């Protein structure tokens, strides 16, 4: 909540909103950026599941 | 306010279930469907659900006997 | 590996050793050798890179 989520922040106002009181974790953006990053460089980014 | 929980870490012992009790009780009584089975003073659903579960009569099997009741009843 | 075990001990003996290990795994891993030198460079995102 308190970090670089959009998508995640969007969801989480509208249940604030609505009282819900959820929140989504799905997988930070800095992550993806960082595999990035190393495909980026010299490197294939490849997660497996 | 309830100060200090001692009471619930006794009634559930290993103090990490006790506050997810607690939190299922709160979010179920958010979301709707559910009553306070002890007498609610105008406060917020976590204090009443730390009441109910500390006043021994919600615990992590009462909850899941009567989830499987409803959904059973279905 | 063999010829390390072969090898008469020593420094270099147990450098070639750990050479010979290190190659088996790599084998025994789905790593090119190639892999370390690169062939097609990937350029940025564009909206990695902000102007």
């Amino acid at each position: 909540v308190k970090s670089d989520d959009v998508n995640g922040r969007t969801k989480m106002y509208k249940n604030i909103v609505d009282g819900n009181h959820q929140m989504e974790p799905g997988m930070p953006e800095s992550f993806n950026v960082l595999l990035k990053e190393i495909r980026s460089l010299g490197i294939n980014i490849e997660l497996e599941d | 306010a309830r100060v200090t929980v001692q009471d619930a870490v006794e009634k559930i012992g290993n103090r990490f279930d006790l506050v997810l009790v607690a939190a299922r009780r709160a979010r179920q009584m958010q979301v709707g469907g559910k009553d306070p089975l002890v007498p609610e003073e105008n406060d917020k659903t976590t204090v009443i659900a730390l009441r109910e579960i500390e006043e021994g009569l919600i615990n992590n099997q009462i909850l899941d006997v009567r989830e499987r009741q409803e959904q059973q009843e279905q | 590996r063999e010829e390390l075990n072969e090898t008469n001990s020593e420094t270099k003996r147990k450098k070639l050793t750990k050479r010979i290990k290190l190659l088996e795994a790599f084998v025994q891993s789905g790593n090119k050798p190639e892999w370390m030198i690169l062939t097609v460079l990937p350029v940025l995102p564009p909206d990695l890179r902000p102007l």
